[PDB]
């Protein structure tokens, strides 16, 4: 498999052993934008603009 | 520049006709941008003029030369979207307001999207219309009485319409039947006990610009003295912010005590407990066999579930110096210049005031109820609101058990997550937001090499550090203005809510004022203070009427001899070919006396002619 | 020796439209090379997004309470005003009222507040009439659809205006007909002498002269309809609230315009006359300057919103002891002598 990369922004999450677990491409759909404004991979109910 | 006719004929192109009714970018004679166009016939144009220009700079319309046509140009659209998202959805439905869903699928958005639709805001993606459902409360309120539901199963969203308030419905009769009126009065009833909250204080924070805009180099104080006095009116603000919160503390505290009279012989540990009511949930330590903290059961529970309380800034810098876990978010603020200082009373002598002004309305002399008995003072207060005195000294084991019913209730229900848990987590959750937000300031570069005082330092001569550090100074300080303004404005709400509370403890608890609809809703009878994290807690105690009865009642008679007969606060009913007066809240029915209406030398043609009550 | 009713009119402000401002789109520009920049700065916008959010949350909250405070303790009758006599005792109500029927819906508001609402043009249904018209064509020289395009939006509030008049609507008929709520069970001609007797006239004297109250009401009710044909104390504050809103947002618009220290006010000719090695420079005197304006723009409306809750709170406290009851505070609700 191949595929192309770019210089792009990511939000990581590392577990208590310094492992990362969680990956969000904050450019990809609305939900992460959300993630990515609020800086966590489980967000609040709310009306966010 | 950008603005000519001597072109150059270095990137060559071809000439394309104007296209009208698009977002398009331009290259007009010279000058640039984006825009959609509109032809418009104009007889504005002279030999010399050919492009049109705003009130503050702005090419608004142009004629062209090869054509001689005239032209208008207006921006394109640039906006945001609403996007509602529950806690654990996987897709947020969507809103564009303003905006029809025939213009976003086909000039902005580009994605199969199977689920649209029109709205009075505009359109909505991910969501279903259901108009025609109401919903009592929400969590996502959009506007115009419209609310976004998550259902678990198409779409889990549902738009809905919010109404919040309804109105009670009676089915009875409007018109005078008869020359009377059919209304519904109260048969069997209860009492029911009601909470609320009334934030008082507010934590007190202090702040030092000799450890936040410069933590201990010289060369950042010898510029940052070169501003002057700009840090002691930070300093100023927050020191007659820190007064003014002493003296409504000052101020609250004395309105708790203010003429309560107690006895020296009440110090027994046994005094809990009068006309079977139970009120040690209510009580705490009153004499000297006591410690130094002293609270009470209710007062405990809801501290309890609230760790950043008085004593809980205090146990968590005390934990700063040691080395048991050093990484929490308290002592990294402190190690800056933000510090957080206790008040002057402590939650203790406040639960001892709350404490008195509860003793004082339940034993002699009675201070709180202006010598009055608690359950002759609750006997009157049910009667003023139009009851009749025998149901009422017939029946005192019922009053009590359901205040002991209703504490007990009230006291159950911390358990849960009720709305004043809910403000004493918010404002102490907003407190340390606003302080997480302070302190993230000092990352920030302002425009400079890096957000760090040694990197720069050690990286290049004074002559190039010097505005280097002055961007981070600027910085800094606008930050701290920033946050003086929120302080200032959030103090005059908490004062005026302090302001509130004194006033309603001054006419709720300790006297009882005839304001209708002031205290609780209409039926309130009497109110008890308790004290709670950042504030104080308002037991109020309702009249709940449960059963009903409909009755044909007449707004006043006319006796004999051209004289009439009105009721005060009550009815006139007609039981067994007999007139007879009732109660506003109760069907306890009762012959007419001289103390119960009032008379007038003239009677009107709507009353009722009866000239057979001689009662006189 | 004789007497007459006289009526007056009085406005309280309670609520305020929601400013919204986008950060991104306004600061910088809207173009994509600002950013790069704009990012150097940190979270600075986050302060200014959560300013206006909390001030919409006050508002909201306010609101709520204040439909709560007219929404308690009301008990109306099943067959309610379905074209029914609006008349009390030859007292005509019909000029305050709408209809809260099975049928008349999508329209609750009083022939006299119509008069009101025909007079202001940005009400809340007007930025929402006015901003959707930006997409298919509004007037040339719109400047909503500017201040829309630049992230200076208007958000209508939770509840609309025809909700809130049929919230208050509901509480006039709730004294007039059984049970009278809001009168504690007392008749409205029987109020109203209870209410006259405690000044010093006797009764003989009110029972006698029914049909002159009933007049006094019709005339003052008649002349205070008529009055908003001129130009009254209480609409100069409607209007006047909504002239300084606009001024407020024309103000934080116009310093876009402003050179503050650079070569030019638009990026566009900046970027189209020099390199990213000597632009920096002039962009940062700008995002510097409409930082600054943004932050005095939020100041103002922290400043504004503490006397907007107060005189909410104020109208709060004046429905609660005014209307809904009797309370027996001289020179409280009204000039001295106080009927209803
Ligand atoms: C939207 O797209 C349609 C068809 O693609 C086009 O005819 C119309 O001009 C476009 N409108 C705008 C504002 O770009
Ligand atoms: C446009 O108007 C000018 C002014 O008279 C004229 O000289 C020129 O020929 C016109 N061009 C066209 C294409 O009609
Ligand atoms: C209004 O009615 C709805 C629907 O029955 C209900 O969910 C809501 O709790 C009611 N509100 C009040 C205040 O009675
Ligand atoms: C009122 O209700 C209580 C509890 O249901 C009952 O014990 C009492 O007898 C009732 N009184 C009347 C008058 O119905
Ligand atoms: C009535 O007197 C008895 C006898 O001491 C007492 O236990 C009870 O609490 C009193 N009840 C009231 C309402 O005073």
């Amino acid at each position: 498999w191949v595929t192309p990369l770019s210089r792009r922004q990511y939000l990581l999450n590392f577990d208590e052993h310094g492992v990362i677990t969680n990956a969000v491409d904050c450019s990809s759909s609305f939900l992460s934008e959300i993630q990515c404004k609020t800086q966590s991979f489980a967000p609040n109910t709310g009306v966010y603009d | 520049i950008n603005s000519g006719t001597t072109c150059s004929n270095d990137l060559l192109y071809s000439n394309t006709e104007i296209s009208t009714g698009v977002c398009v970018n331009y290259d007009l004679y010279g000058i640039t941008g984006q825009g959609i166009f509109k032809e418009v016939s104009a007889a504005y144009y002279n030999n010399w003029q050919n492009l049109l220009y705003d009130s503050n700079g702005n090419i608004i319309g142009f004629k062209d030369f090869l054509t001689n046509k005239t032209y208008t140009i207006l921006p394109c659209y640039s906006g945001r979207v609403s996007a509602a998202f529950y806690q654990n959805s996987s897709s947020p439905a969507l809103l564009y307001r303003n905006l029809k869903c025939s213009y976003v699928l086909n000039n902005i958005s580009f994605i199969s999207q199977p689920f649209y639709f029109d709205s009075y805001l505009g359109c909505v993606l991910n969501a279903v219309n259901l108009t025609s459902y109401s919903v009592s409360s929400c969590d996502l309120r959009m506007g115009s009485g419209f609310c976004i539901d998550y259902a678990l199963p198409s779409s889990p969203y549902r738009f809905v319409t919010f109404e919040p308030f309804n109105v009670s419905f009676v089915n009875d009769s409007v018109e005078t039947v008869g020359g009377l009126f059919e209304i519904q009065i109260p048969t069997n009833f209860t009492i029911a006990g009601h909470e609320e909250f009334i934030q008082t204080s507010s934590p007190k924070v202090t702040i030092d610009c000799s450890a936040f805009v410069c933590s201990n180099y010289a060369a950042c104080h010898d510029l940052l003295s070169e501003y002057g006095t700009f840090c002691d009116n930070i300093n100023s603000i927050l020191n007659e912010v820190n007064d003014l919160l002493d003296i409504t503390q000052l101020q609250v505290a004395n309105a708790l005590m203010q003429g309560v009279t107690l006895s020296s012989n009440l110090n027994t540990n046994l005094h809990s407990d009068v006309d079977n009511i139970d009120f040690k949930s209510l009580l705490g330590c009153l004499g000297s066999q006591c410690g130094s903290s002293s609270r009470s059961p209710l007062e405990d529970l809801l501290f309890n579930k609230v760790k950043l309380s008085d004593v809980g800034f205090v146990e968590a810098y005390n934990n700063c110096t040691g080395g048991s876990e050093i990484r929490d978010l308290l002592c990294v603020q402190s190690f800056n210049g933000i510090k957080v200082l206790p008040p002057i009373l402590s939650e203790t002598q406040i639960s001892g005031y709350t404490t008195a002004a509860t003793v004082a309305a339940m034993f002699p002399p009675w201070s709180a109820a202006a010598g009055v008995p608690f359950p002759l003072n609750v006997q009157y207060r049910i009667n003023g609101l139009g009851v009749t005195m025998d149901v009422l000294n017939k029946n005192q084991k019922l009053i009590a058990n359901a205040f002991n019913k209703a504490l007990l209730s009230i006291q159950n229900g911390f358990t849960a997550t009720p709305s004043a848990l809910a403000k004493i987590q918010s404002v102490v959750n907003a407190n340390a937001q606003a302080l997480n937000s302070l302190l993230q300031q000092l990352f920030n570069k302002f425009g400079a090499i890096s957000s760090s005082l040694q990197e720069i330092l050690s990286r290049l001569d004074p002559p190039e550090a010097q505005v280097q550090i002055d961007r981070l100074i600027n910085g800094r300080l606008t930050a701290l203005n920033a946050y003086v303004s929120q302080q200032l404005s959030d103090i005059t709400l908490i004062k005026a809510g302090a302001s509130r509370a004194i006033e309603k403890v001054n006419e709720c608890v300790k006297s009882q004022s005839p304001r209708i609809n002031f205290c609780g809703n209409g039926n309130h009878i009497l109110s008890l203070v308790q004290n709670a994290p950042y504030g104080l807690l308002f037991i109020h105690f309702s009249y709940k009427p449960t059963s009903f009865k409909t009755v044909l009642v007449s707004p006043g008679l006319c006796l004999s001899g051209d004289r009439g007969i009105a009721p005060k606060q009550g009815y006139f009913i007609k039981q067994n070919d007999s007139w007879m007066f009732t109660g506003s809240s109760y069907y306890y029915p009762e012959p007419i006396s001289d103390k119960n209406v009032v008379f007038m030398n003239s009677c009107s043609v709507n009353f009722t002619k009866a000239p057979f009550i001689y009662l006189n």
